[PDB]
């Protein structure tokens, strides 16, 4: 209660803030976090770090709630939102000792963000024209994120395969569900394949395994939810019987019910028959003689992706199948990686989605790879509606940082110090970079003051050559529009935490 | 929960597995020693395998999961010479501790390993030999030369000639005439405890723990009058007197209706035995039990049968006999009958349980090595040793390049990385040399268990490889004297050393990036 | 957590003492002059007194893994010799003790010690092969040498003083089997009471069951039938059936149909023309009286193990599905009568149709000898059956281990080097096996063994140790000889198991659950 | 035999295995950390090791008493005394249990072996006596054998000339109190100085001159502390303080009369046993006489042997008793604290050796080296026979033990040969610390002596067989006889134990 309760809520965010310090930047290190799912998460970006982080103090859930908002919004580099919001609370400790209310602090940071929305539009420039565009601009923006996390050395081969997968995305549609992919364990870390359609692992074994043909030239896709096995009827199988010969007829009727449905599966002739439920060994030896691809225990999400790809449908009756319920594709090639067969759907009637097949035994690698694809669709969405970018490396916030010091210097007295603390809080982004890079933050930040004033605008910080240079001319860029919602979301969350003077816990 | 920052969790975290991996260091090479590991259930497993010990061993630090996660991918990738490879997997993290004290950034330490890893592989491609350039006869001779060094690793290496023909003849049955193919899935080794270890033979098929029921007939019938593979058959549906499995009720309004229920099964008893006798199938495997009244008529019609056979073994029988297991009694036909050359039950001990053995003398899809031994503990150890041989031949198939073994590879690439480190200069000159320095600990560790001077042997290797570029000079593990590996027929797969070192280098890049350790309960 | 790990310092000493501590109990069980041990079980308060460590070491809890593999390999010895197999653990304990003193003196690497045992085992196989004698060429001496082979293998139990009375049992029984290696054919029955020498070998089968009510105790020229069909429990069904009736009139008709079910079932049994019927399960009262009306014997409660031994000894066949009367075979015996052996009277069979199997009647003083004679007869004819397959034999009784010592000492000269220390250590440890045997009878293991050592080097193969008089006597005169197949598996498995125990540099103890 | 003797065999061997690393010149020193007082001591000799270690086995405590015998008689290389007896207990675990022989018969086998061992030591002894020219020159190499068993061997050649000149100044003195060993912190072992005189760690007075030539030194047992102690149960009865102030002041002049009696001697140096009051101390300055005090007991005794004087209590007669004279008594400051250096003694009655070292543990431990080495030099003068060590003496005795085994034969030969095998394990343990091959070195030494070469021996420096006469390895017969005869009889008592009686603790 009182000023001590606010500090207690800030100290709860410091434990999260200190853990996310290595999580920002290409040269930032990684943190090890163990969860209740027995999944060890070693990652760079703090996107999935805040979701799997164990929350102790109740006030720490404020940074988690705002993280999911920026998760679907940006998703890449969102760990700096809580770091900047943490600095606003950390630098508020000398403000709590004074008589400045949190609402006076609310108006201080809001005027800096309200102008920052206008500065980002001014600091950026419309590119378009004959300059960097698709197959070029998309490669420059995706290389910054991906190469800043993992596969540092081999990113030339690794990122190039992922950028070529995003190239299949076209305008006028821009569906957000196209980022769905799968996880393939095993294989070499430097080897990756490209697939334009849904891939699903066997996950079961049966006697007709080695007899299953892996190559179909012109298959026909059919989706059915009917489970093939000997089992009791839906509601009640009780049958009143008088004659003795009718009991064997029931055994025949139970067979005739299944055996007639087994013939209806082969009567359609579709070279691809998928079952939503498991498939038993009763229909194996029968259906195997027909030599048609079949997969059981298929997840409901993978079945819905096929419906959204070839336009198929799931029906429980074979006689009700319509002519358009049978889909066709260009080629079907079943790939086997590590004694695990994978189906491949190539040339769907409409497919804008590309499912990347990865390799390696480490499960935590795909966490950022799926996140890189989540950022890749954000780059495409933000490159169309509004065309502009800014420099990469994280020096964009330092350009507007001094612009806030110049304007607010003459503006209404005490409000200078509050805004100056915000501009001072914006320096944490290059501060954590210089700490993890072994550089000198004193000499660099002093040169940035001249680099962001007499050095015009676009000059950034180059980590490779250990010097200060232009990232805009280097062609390495960072999405500009992702910082608009990132800076404004941290202010409303910081103003909410500083406005809580007491915490109630029942029981 | 404990608070660890700075060098606390950036050093002791690596030092933890450093002391754990030094335990199995004494098991490196054929000169290694075994270990005892007690399972939490109370059972005791004695083996020297690095992957088997670390799999069942329960440790404290979370770095143990990083060592097990690598071994999971190594089994599906290479998994060859596990006792030899498991030691060098942790040798990359030992050298990184010295670069931290010198002031090099941890990420610069990790990024410097991948730079020198691609150059070390290119140097190894100079001295590699192509075994596929010869014919099939010389290829099998190269397998015999490789099976001496490669196959034999662990105990039972006393007599290696008994298992030499086991691994060679196993890949001959299933293989392509152009020497591009592999199947390790249909090859399963089921051993038993008995006799001597030198009694192992080659019998293609499966070994069933269940014998022929109703001990009222002969244990085995070697020939068959119908010939054509004895007509093996397997019923998928359980064998029982036919009755509806779903809930039903019977209504008996007269004594005649009760008498018809008596002849009900009686008519089905003759119907089930005649459908099998009409097809003439001698071997009929029932998955779940059988009927007690039918336990006789099978012998009356001369129809040997078994009960309670696992579904995993049933898949290997149908693919070996080129038949199809019968899904339904009405679907029974002579077209689904299999082919079995010879079937018999092994005497094993005095009584115990007679083991049914299905054998195909001709070419078959299921290859199996008959294995018997006196010691019970060596069973699981000797099987998994020969199970890796399936991937050994696979490495020689998919990769035609073969390099001379005996630790001569790491010494060959040591001189190349030392010269390539001087081209970059900067701070990476000591970082690239450190990556080759960690590989130089492998030859010094090989001579540690044998009692040979680690540096005195290593100094001769670089001195001999300086005059001649041939890599046949390598560390002598077994004390053969002169270090030439060409006369000793010591060769290792190229892709074996390639991936196992590369995947270990790719994993240690993310390991050295660990700063804080946060552990939460399940 | 709570994982106690021992490095090469602690694990090397702890693994060697583990097999020596528990191995001291099986050292005094060697040979016919060996002693026995007692074990106190916390459950049921039972005990087992025997010289065979297969039932001793298995029930002794031990935290030392060194002897865990020694118990598993005892099943291999239980499948080959079965009597006096404790020498495998004793010799292995000596190899661990000599190697413990070899590493403390020579200080060579343990892997070099194993390489010495590898070359020493090759010289042991050459001495046993060159000394192998095959008497199977003469059928007259072959049947007489089976007695000499028996006298060696049949002395285990405290009752070995009765071997002279028990030698005729295994001599004629192995001739009746004519190649039957299975114990399911051999009929072994236990009887409490009577003198220790009252055990005899009868031709026939002995059944511990009786006749229910009216069945005459003496039946001559009877056809024995074995059936797995259900009698006692009758109507038990197990259908999907339920019972619904309008009045009690048809309720009794179901019981009348039960009589018609058994009346039609006994009609098919009456078509067999049998005077004797045997069921796996119990017999209900109604078919029990039908058996007496038609003059058919009744035998019930034959378990899964006993239902086979009936047809295996008598040469019959278990018959089911009575609808085929003439498609099966019927057992026949000359005299079927009830006798009295001990307190419980037994059913005796005589004049079996097939002499493929025999019945051994065992009568003894105490219940401790029941399981004791079972262990001695666990492998008795099977040991003689393995001599029928492998006919090469060699003189045993402690001399064969001394003959192999001459071959190892000869091979040690051709090897020399620093590996001969482990080769000589195997020869020194092998000569200590008969030394412990002489320690069991309380005789001199110093002067006698020293004379037996020089006698082998002088070129006398037949020289051996006399157990009764405690002197030097020829094994051909005493009749002590063992087959080549049994002794080869004892020496080889003892050396192979010792190679694994010397390789333990670490002992990991996980926290119990 | 089993429960009677159990820990008496393995327990005694486990104690010898701890000191196994301490045996031999190439061995290492063990750290003794006491559970009380938080002190520590580093010593090779088993006299201190076995004394401070807790021993649960009563047979192990017996090994301490036999160690104290070799500690006073020899003191160097006493580790092999208890180790040799431990090997006899290992062979007794077999012959008594396995071979089933009564323990007294095994003891009788060692009794006849002990008589045969004494015959091999006397016949193989080399006589070095008569002329002291080549004898004293050989004492340089003879001492180096047992001189340094430590890691300090770098001081061998340096202390070889000092230890040789030490007995030269004694001129046949067999008393170990006539030599003075000084332990000084700091410096190196090669900085040790040897002069004729004595160096005291005390100092002179305030005004006492730093250099005095031809000074006459006289000691005494009196007490100058203050006044006069007189007899017990005294008191002062006076009318007032006028007489009391005179009684206390007059006795200061009465002590001056005793100092006036000192001036009649004409001595330039005075030494008192107890402390001296300032007034009689200043009276020594007026007469120009040095003063030395604070000597508990041996302070005045060690200086009496060097100066050759006599304690004079009465100071009555300047005629009889003794007057010592030293050429130069000048105070010489060495290290930190100032020292009193005496030179030009009246005779060679005593001598002083000064030692300097950086580690305090080296001063206390190396003191036992020169203390035992001078005892060896006194035994080589008395006992004229010497033998050859370095592993050769054990194989020579093994030739005589194996020879006696052929005459006795019977079943006692197993106990006689076991005694020879126990003598074969000592050089194996001796060469175990160097880390060389046992089977290679022992077989070359054992077979060479059977061929008639008694001059060979084990060389642990080069790892081969070399001549012990060329390397300078020589042991006196008094040292060899005392170790073998005691170690043979040490295990004789340990083998007589048929029962263990454990008393109730207090």
């Amino acid at each position: 209660q009182g000023k001590g309760q606010i500090i207690s809520n800030i100290n709860a965010c410091v434990a999260v803030q200190e853990a996310l310090k290595p999580t920002l930047g290409p040269l930032g290190s990684d943190i090890l976090i163990v969860t209740s799912n027995q999944k060890t998460t070693i990652s760079n970006d703090g996107a999935t770090i805040l979701k799997l982080l164990d929350v102790v103090h109740p006030a720490a859930k404020t940074l988690v709630d705002i993280s999911r908002a920026q998760d679907a919004e940006v998703g890449d580099g969102t760990t700096s939102v809580t770091i900047l919001a943490g600095e606003l609370m950390k630098e508020a400790k000398p403000f709590l000792e004074e008589g400045i209310s949190s609402h006076l602090i609310m108006k201080g940071y809001r005027k800096a963000v309200s102008l920052a929305v206008e500065k980002i539009n001014e600091l950026a420039v419309d590119i378009t024209s004959e300059k960097s565009s698709g197959r070029e601009l998309l490669e420059r923006c995706a290389r910054t994120a991906m190469s800043s996390k993992l596969i540092h050395n081999n990113a030339d081969f690794f990122v190039k395969m992922c950028v070529d997968a995003v190239l299949s995305l076209d305008r006028n549609d821009l569906d957000d569900k196209l980022i769905g992919i799968k996880k393939i364990p095993g294989g070499a870390m430097e080897e990756s394949l490209f697939i334009n359609g849904v891939a699903f692992k066997k996950t079961f074994s049966y006697a007709g395994f080695e007899q299953q043909p892996k190559k179909f030239n012109n298959p026909k896709i059919l989706s059915l939810n009917v489970e093939l096995e000997l089992k009791a009827e839906k509601d009640n199988a009780e049958v009143r019987v008088e004659h003795v010969e009718d009991y064997q007829a029931i055994v025949d009727a139970e067979w005739q019910l299944i055996f007639e449905k087994l013939r209806q599966v082969e009567e359609t002739g579709a070279n691809i028959v998928l079952s939503k439920l498991p498939i038993g060994d009763l229909a194996t030896q029968f259906f195997a003689d027909r030599n048609i691809f079949c997969a059981g225990r298929v997840s409901a999400d993978d079945m819905n992706r096929v419906i959204q790809a070839v336009g198929g449908s799931i029906q429980s009756t074979t006689s009700d199948i319509k002519p358009e319920h049978l889909g066709t594709c260009a080629l079907f090639e079943e790939m086997q990686i590590g004694s695990e067969r994978y189906n491949l759907f190539q040339g769907c009637p409409q497919a804008k989605t590309c499912t990347l097949l990865l390799r390696g035994g480490a499960e935590q690698v795909i966490a950022e790879v799926e996140r890189s694809l989540h950022d890749a669709i954000m780059i495409v969405k933000r490159a169309l509606q509004n065309k502009l970018i800014v420099a990469g490396g994280g020096a964009t916030e330092m350009e507007v940082s001094k612009c806030l010091r110049d304007y607010s210097k003459t503006i209404a007295g005490k409000q200078q110090m509050i805004i100056n603390a915000f501009a001072k809080a914006l320096e944490v982004i290059p501060r954590q970079l210089c700490e993890n890079a072994g550089f000198d933050a004193i000499e660099i930040l002093n040169k940035l003051r001249l680099a962001h004033s007499k050095g015009e605008k676009w000059y950034g910080v180059v980590f490779e050559t250990e010097n200060i240079g232009d990232n805009f001319a280097k062609f390495v860029w960072e999405p500009a529009l992702v910082k608009i919602n990132a800076l404004n979301s941290a202010t409303e969350a910081t103003n909410l935490i500083l406005s809580v003077d007491e915490t109630i816990t029942n029981k | 929960k404990k608070r660890q920052h700075g060098l606390e969790a950036k050093k002791s975290h690596i030092l933890a597995a450093r002391s754990v991996a030094s335990i199995i260091k004494t098991s490196l090479g054929p000169r290694g020693l075994d270990k005892i590991l007690i399972s939490p259930d109370g059972e005791i497993t004695i083996t020297n395998d690095g992957a088997t010990i670390l799999s069942q061993m329960e440790l404290d630090n979370e770095i143990a999961k990083l060592l097990v996660q690598l071994s999971k991918s190594q089994d599906d990738e290479i998994g060859d010479g596990t006792t030899g490879v498991v030691v060098l997997a942790s040798a990359l993290l030992d050298q990184a501790l010295e670069l931290i004290q010198k002031g090099i950034h941890p990420i610069k330490i990790a990024n410097g390993f991948d730079e020198a890893a691609k150059l070390a592989i290119s140097k190894l491609e100079e001295t590699c030999d192509d075994i596929s350039a010869s014919n099939d006869e010389l290829f099998r001779d190269f397998l015999l030369r490789a099976a001496k060094t490669s196959l034999g690793s662990k105990i039972v290496s006393k007599d290696h000639d008994r298992f030499a023909e086991m691994a060679v003849e196993a890949v001959i049955n299933v293989m392509d005439k152009d020497r591009k193919d592999v199947d390790f899935d249909l090859i399963k080794m089921q051993g038993r405890v008995g006799g001597s270890i030198s009694d192992s033979k080659l019998i293609n098929g499966v070994i069933l723990d269940k014998d022929f029921s109703h001990p009222q007939m002969p244990k085995c019938v070697l020939p068959k009058e119908g010939s054509d593979g004895v007509k093996l058959a397997i019923l998928t549906c359980p064998f029982e007197p036919p009755k509806p499995k779903t809930k039903h009720k019977l209504d008996i309004s007269s004594v005649e209706e009760y008498q018809k229920l008596q002849t009900y099964e009686q008519d089905k008893f003759k119907e089930m035995i005649d459908d099998v006798k009409k097809a003439g199938a001698d071997v009929v495997i029932c998955q779940w039990g059988f009927d007690d009244e039918a336990n006789h008529l099978l012998l009356q019609n001369d129809l040997p049968a078994v009960r309670w056979v696992g579904g995993q073994e049933l898949e290997h029988i149908a693919i070996s006999t080129n038949g199809r297991i019968v899904p339904r009694f009405q679907d029974l036909s002579k077209d689904k009958l299999g082919t079995c050359s010879r079937i018999y039950e092994q005497e094993f001990g005095t009584t115990k349980d007679r083991m049914l053995i299905i054998e195909q003398s001709k070419e078959t899809k299921t290859v199996t090595c008959f294995v018997r031994g006196s010691n019970k503990m060596i069973v699981d150890e000797a099987e998994r040793a020969l199970h890796d041989s399936l991937c050994v031949v696979r490495n020689l198939v998919k990769d035609s390049r073969v390099v001379y073994g005996g630790g001569a590879a790491e010494v060959t690439m040591s001189l190349a990385v030392s010269e390539e480190a001087d081209k970059q200069r900067g701070i990476d000159q000591y970082a690239f040399r450190g990556f080759a320095q960690a590989l130089d600990t492998i030859p010094m560790t090989l001579a540690e268990n044998s009692g040979l001077d680690p540096i005195g042997t290593l100094s001769t290797l670089k001195s001999k490889q300086l005059k001649e570029k041939i890599s046949n000079i390598g560390v002598d593990c077994l004390g053969y004297g002169s270090n030439d590996m060409k006369e000793l027929f010591v060769v290792d797969p190229f892709i074996g050393k390639k991936q196992q070192i590369l995947l270990a280098t790719q994993l240690c890049r993310m390991i050295l990036k660990i700063d804080n350790v946060i552990i939460s309960g399940k | 957590d709570q994982v106690t790990e021992e490095r090469a310092e602690n694990a090397r000493l702890s693994a060697f003492v583990g097999a020596i501590a528990v191995g001291d109990l099986v050292k005094s069980t060697l040979g016919p002059k060996g002693m026995d041990k007692l074990l106190q079980s916390a459950s049921s308060n039972t005990c087992m007194v025997t010289n065979d460590g297969a039932t001793i070491l298995k029930s002794i809890p031990l935290d030392n893994p060194a002897a865990k593999v020694l118990v598993n390999i005892s099943k291999v010895q239980d499948d080959e010799v079965g009597d006096g197999t404790t020498s495998v653990t004793v010799l292995s304990a000596e190899l661990l003790r000599e190697a413990e003193k070899l590493i403390d003196q020579s200080k060579i690497h343990p892997q070099t010690i194993i390489e010495g045992y590898r070359l020493a085992s090759a010289a042991a196989l050459d001495a046993l092969t060159k000394a192998a004698v095959d008497n199977s060429h003469d059928k007259t001496m072959f049947r007489e040498d089976l007695i000499h082979i028996a006298k060696t293998t049949l002395s285990s139990k405290i009752l070995s003083q009765d071997k002279d009375h028990f030698a005729e049992l295994a001599t004629n029984a192995i001739l009746r089997l004519k190649g039957s290696t299975n114990l399911e054919h051999i009929q072994i029955i236990k009887i409490l009471g009577g003198k220790l020498s009252d055990s005899f070998l009868d031709e026939g089968f002995i059944l511990a069951k009786k006749f229910g009510n009216n069945q005459p105790k003496r039946i001559e020229n009877a056809k024995i039938l074995i059936a797995n069909t259900t009698l006692d429990t009758d109507k038990v069904k197990i259908f999907g059936t339920k019972f619904k009736v309008d009045s009690t009139a048809k309720l009794a008709q179901l019981e009348k149909a039960e009589r018609e079910k058994m009346k039609n079932k006994i009609a098919k049994i009456s078509k067999f023309g049998i005077n004797t019927f045997i069921n796996r399960q119990l017999i209900y009262d109604y078919p029990e009286q039908l058996f007496t009306d038609l003059g058919i014997n009744s035998i019930e409660h034959a378990d899964f193990e006993g239902v086979e031994r009936l047809a295996l000894v008598t040469g019959g066949e278990v018959v089911s599905t009575f609808d085929e009367p003439s498609k099966c075979k019927l057992g026949e015996c000359d005299v079927i009568e009830e006798i009295m052996l001990g307190e419980q009277p037994f059913l005796k069979f005589s004049g079996c149709k097939a002499g493929e199997a025999c019945t051994i009647v065992l009568r003894g003083a105490t219940d401790q000898t029941l399981d004791e004679a079972e262990r001695s007869l666990h492998d008795a004819l099977s040991v003689l059956s393995q001599t029928t397959k492998e006919t090469r034999t060699v003189l045993g009784g402690g001399c064969a281990e001394m003959v192999m010592s001459k071959a190892v000492d000869t091979e040690a000269q051709n090897i020399d080097g620093k590996k001969s220390l482990a080769v000589e250590a195997f020869a020194r440890a092998l000569r200590q096996l008969p030394t412990i045997l002489a320690d069991n009878a309380g005789f001199d293991s110093s002067e006698l063994v020293s004379k037996l050592r020089s006698s082998i080097y002088n070129g006398i193969s037949t020289s051996g140790l006399d157990l009764n008089n405690g002197t030097i006597a020829d094994m051909r005169q005493l009749g002590i000889v063992e087959s080549y197949k049994l002794k080869r598996a004892v020496v080889s498995s003892a050396s192979e198991a010792a190679e694994v125990l010397l390789r333990v540099d670490n002992i990991i103890r996980a926290r119990p659950r």
